[PDB]
């Protein structure tokens, strides 16, 4: 039917917005949670033990 | 028409699978391996709140660290603290059973809602008198699964009718339908940025959609099982998605491809909760398997078990200073950890 | 009644039973205890039932250790009489301890509609407070029958036997009402479907639980008594051997139980 | 624990004994589950949007039913929460002659259940009044659906109801056979079936589901006690 048709143009101009994507190198990525996870990990009391004074459960 | 759509959509996955491929050339495990392992963790529980009576589904920390709030089949939402063991409400409801909670970024409103198809928020900050109901949600013929606040004034959800909505509390209408899956939708999650957000479905299959204009805009691979859980990076590029074929996987948002597995020959048994820290070192995942594991999400290694549990695990979360971590298990106990 | 319990030919190979009997009782029952006390975190491990055979438990345990003690004591001596009213009082706390377990596996079975309502209060006070009660209105009259030139225990032809014999007789028949009512459940339920093996199996287990072999006594005092106190003293004696063996190694749910805390154990 | 929290312990110990108070009325109530198809019997059951609730006082014992009429065909997904009902009530039409094996396929698959293999399930039945006149006049012989209706003789252990055909009996012990037949397959475990006879406009199904629930906790017990 008509909604048939319709659901098919949908998915074409979903799939063909899908085609650009600015595609870029995967390292970029690897390289920012590299400088993230090394710069965010002072400030992280579950990866390093924090001493009992700084500790609201104790 | 049909056979001419089936033809075209073959060769438009294949070349999306072939760009998807030339942008990989190593994955995460070949690049984090001269950093050190972050090592043996002892970490045990500093108190169990045990307050609650039957099997429990969700939780969500609260905005300032302090407040929690859990849900059980007697049909009690309890407004709970974490510093005194002490509790401040207790919500009854009509339905029985409820398989969502939610709290706002400000602590005002909470929502509820299970298979009942009735979403219904709750005023905790009442003008003069006790808390009652607010406002109803109606609209969907299936099952509510789980909703999370964005603002105040708007509330986004997901339910069984293999579709998302999001809500307005002003007029209660569907402002923009969110179509395009097949099976059930049964997770979702947002992001620090309050444009984009993503579900999973139990067609194996995750859909990046926007809040502003209604469009999904990216498509994920298969995970060879039915998605339970689904969380966020801080960073806003990343998340990990869980499902019954006993693995986790991390996708990022730019790559829209999976880079880490995370497999180990002993467990059998599905995933359930899926959550993330503050750095983004270390994530948890709710195992059916009695107990949690931790993961260093950096490399494939495990780093510790939180046994302790003499039920299934449902909900675990992290709050959000990223000091504690919230377990909830089927035999009405809960346990958090320093 | 004259005691008739050993002339001539069963006073030997009986002591030494005893002490071994004793022994051996005193040993599964304190494993026993420690396997109840270390596995107390599960969830399993929380109805009613449980407190029932962790004081049953240590009743008997405390009860033979005191007769253990009391076998080595010499009689006539302040002591020796403390220790009988505390001998006679901790085996009618026993026999009312297993009264209470008999009630409760009527209520469990032909009641089963309104089984779990937290009878933790009355469950205690019928178990403890009456032998309190008894041994209270037994020592505002009778004093003086309180130690024997034989050994210092209960004596018999003063005539204050009455504080035990009349409950002993009372639990037995309670115990063969409430044991004829559910081997004729059982057997109808069985029968629905090898025979022997079902209630052979109930009625084994639910002897030396629930205090059914003490009828023995009675034909004992009074009647041919040169063949019966052999079988008296070598079963109701192991009663800690059987209830360990068949409610500690044998149960379904404390294998279980440990299993999952011996892998929590080697978890961590 | 300053000047400052005494009022928080004591609004957390309201609570509690607001709790303590419901607890007796969550646990002096047993939950089923009302599973069925269309044309069943559904409203007339009931009669004596997302689920549907109803309650029935019998011999001053409180019961619980639920049932379903928005959910989707794919009934997993949901089905997990009920897992500690104590019995699963199941509802066939049995009048007419047809759309009768779907229902079996589907009581099939709920009692093979991975995640269920605990809870017991009674098989009801319905339109009696409809099953006589359709059997008495040969129009629509139940031959013809099933083959194997001449290898059938009643079954020694009977309970007929007077001013009865040889043939309408066959029909109802044929129909519990069918139904009883997958059933013994699978299970010998903790849990087993119970079918059933009951009109549209009795009021004898309320003593069935009691002494059945009786039945079915009794066995639980044992089971329990390690005596059985
Ligand atoms: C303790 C026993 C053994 C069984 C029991 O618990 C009480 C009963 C009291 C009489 C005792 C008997 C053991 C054997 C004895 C001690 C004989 O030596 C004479 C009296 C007997």
């Amino acid at each position: 039917n008509t909604a048939s048709i319709a659901q098919a143009r949908k998915l074409v101009e979903q799939l063909k917005m899908e085609a650009n994507i600015d595609r870029i190198k995967v390292s970029k990525a690897a390289a920012d949670l590299m400088a993230y996870c090394e710069a965010h990990a002072k400030e992280d009391p579950l990866l390093t033990p924090v001493p009992a004074s700084e500790n609201p459960f104790r | 028409e049909l056979d001419q759509l089936r033809q075209e959509a073959e060769q438009l996955k294949n070349q999306i699978r072939d760009a998807r491929k030339a942008c990989a050339d190593a994955t995460l495990s070949q690049i984090t391996n001269n950093i050190d392992p972050v090592g043996r963790i002892q970490m045990r529980t500093r108190r169990t709140l045990r307050g609650h009576l039957a099997k429990i589904y969700a939780m969500h920390w609260g905005t300032d660290s302090r407040l929690l709030v859990s849900a059980s089949q007697d049909g009690k939402l309890i407004i709970w603290d974490s510093y005194t063991t002490n509790k401040v409400h207790a919500i009854p409801l009509r339905s029985s059973w409820v398989m969502t909670c939610a709290y706002a970024p400000s602590g005002n409103y909470v929502a509820c809602g299970g298979l009942d198809n009735i979403c219904s928020i709750y005023n905790l900050k009442t003008r003069e008198g006790n808390v009652r109901v607010s406002r109803e949600l109606a609209g969907h013929t299936g099952y509510l699964s789980c909703c999370r606040f964005l603002d105040d004034n708007q509330i986004v959800t997901s339910s069984g009718d293999t579709t998302c909505a999001l809500w307005d509390i002003e007029t209660g209408q569907q402002t923009t339908t969110f179509t395009g899956h097949t099976g059930d939708v049964m997770s979702l999650s947002l992001a620090p940025d309050t444009r984009l957000f993503v579900s999973g479905a139990c067609d194996a299959s995750a859909k990046l959609w926007d809040v502003r204009e209604g469009m999904c805009r990216q498509t994920f691979t298969g995970h060879e099982s039915d998605i339970n859980a689904i969380c966020f990076f801080p960073n806003g590029n990343a998340f990990a998605t869980g499902s019954d074929d006993a693995t986790c996987r991390l996708f990022d948002l730019r790559a829209d491809q999976e880079l880490m597995t995370y497999s180990h020959d002993n467990i059998i048994c599905g995933i359930t909760s899926v959550s993330f820290s503050k750095s983004g070192r270390l994530l948890l995942a709710g195992y059916d398997d009695f107990n949690c594991n931790v993961w260093d999400a950096l490399k494939a290694d495990r780093a510790g078990v939180l046994a302790g549990h003499d039920n299934r695990v449902s909900c675990l979360g992290v709050t959000d200073d990223g000091m504690a971590v919230a377990t909830g298990s089927w035999d009405s106990f809960l346990k958090i950890w320093n | 009644v004259v005691p008739l319990e050993l002339a001539r030919g069963h006073q030997v190979a009986l002591s030494s039973i005893s002490y071994v009997g004793c022994s051996l009782s005193v040993l599964c029952l304190v494993a026993t205890l420690v396997t109840f006390a270390v596995l107390s975190s599960v969830s399993t491990i929380r109805n009613q039932r449980y407190h029932i055979h962790a004081n049953l438990s240590f009743a008997v345990l405390v009860a033979q250790v005191l007769l253990l003690i009391s076998f080595r004591l010499e009689p006539g001596t302040t002591p020796c009489q403390v220790m009988a009213v505390l001998l006679h009082y901790f085996f009618l706390s026993a026999f009312a301890w297993m009264l209470v377990e008999g009630l409760h596996l009527y209520s469990m079975v032909i009641k089963v509609f309104g089984s779990e309502d937290s009878k933790h209060r009355y469950y205690y006070g019928m178990g403890w407070g009456f032998p309190l009660l008894i041994c209270i209105i037994s020592l505002s009259f009778a004093m003086d029958s309180y130690g024997t030139s034989n050994n210092c225990w209960l004596s018999l032809a003063s005539g204050a036997i009455w504080a035990f014999v009349a409950p002993a007789l009372f639990v037995i028949v309670v115990n063969i009402g409430i044991l004829i009512a559910v081997t004729r459940v059982i057997s109808q339920i069985s029968a629905d479907n090898s025979a022997f093996k079902l209630t052979a199996k109930a009625v084994a287990v639910l002897l030396p639980i629930l205090g059914t072999s003490w009828v023995f006594g009675v034909l004992a005092v009074n009647g041919c008594a040169v063949v019966f106190q052999y079988m008296f003293a070598t079963l109701n004696s192991l009663q800690g051997l059987f209830i360990f063996l068949f409610h500690c190694l044998l149960n379904s749910e404390v294998r279980a139980a440990f299993k999952h805390k011996t892998k929590v154990w080697s978890l961590t | 624990l300053s000047a400052e929290d005494k009022a928080a312990v004591e609004r957390s110990k309201m609570i509690e004994k607001q709790l303590q108070k419901d607890k007796q009325v969550y646990r002096a109530t047993h939950r089923l589950l009302l599973l069925g198809a269309d044309n069943s019997g559904k409203s007339t059951i009931v009669k004596q949007s997302g689920i549907f609730e109803t309650k029935f006082q019998v011999d001053k014992v409180n019961f619980h039913m639920f049932d379903v009429g928005a959910q989707r065909d794919e009934r997993r997904k949901w089905i997990q929460c009920f897992n500690d009902v104590t019995a699963i009530i199941f509802v066939v039409d049995s009048s007419d002659y047809n759309r009768l094996q779907e229902a079996l396929n589907d009581f099939k698959s709920i009692w093979n259940n991975r995640w269920l293999r605990t809870i017991s399930v009674i098989l009801f039945l319905n339109k009696q009044d409809l099953l006589a006149e359709k059997v008495l006049a040969g129009k629509s012989k139940i031959e013809d659906y099933f083959p194997e209706f001449a290898r059938y003789t009643t079954p020694e252990d009977a309970t007929p109801e007077p001013g009865e055909d040889p043939r309408v009996t066959r029909a109802k012990y044929f129909i519990r056979d069918e139904f009883l037949r997958i059933s013994t397959a699978s299970g010998d475990g903790r849990h087993y079936c119970y079918p059933h006879f009951t009109c549209s406009v009795d009021t004898e199904n309320a003593r069935r589901i009691f002494n059945d629930c009786r039945d079915i906790i009794q066995r639980m017990h044992l089971r329990q006690y390690e005596l059985l």
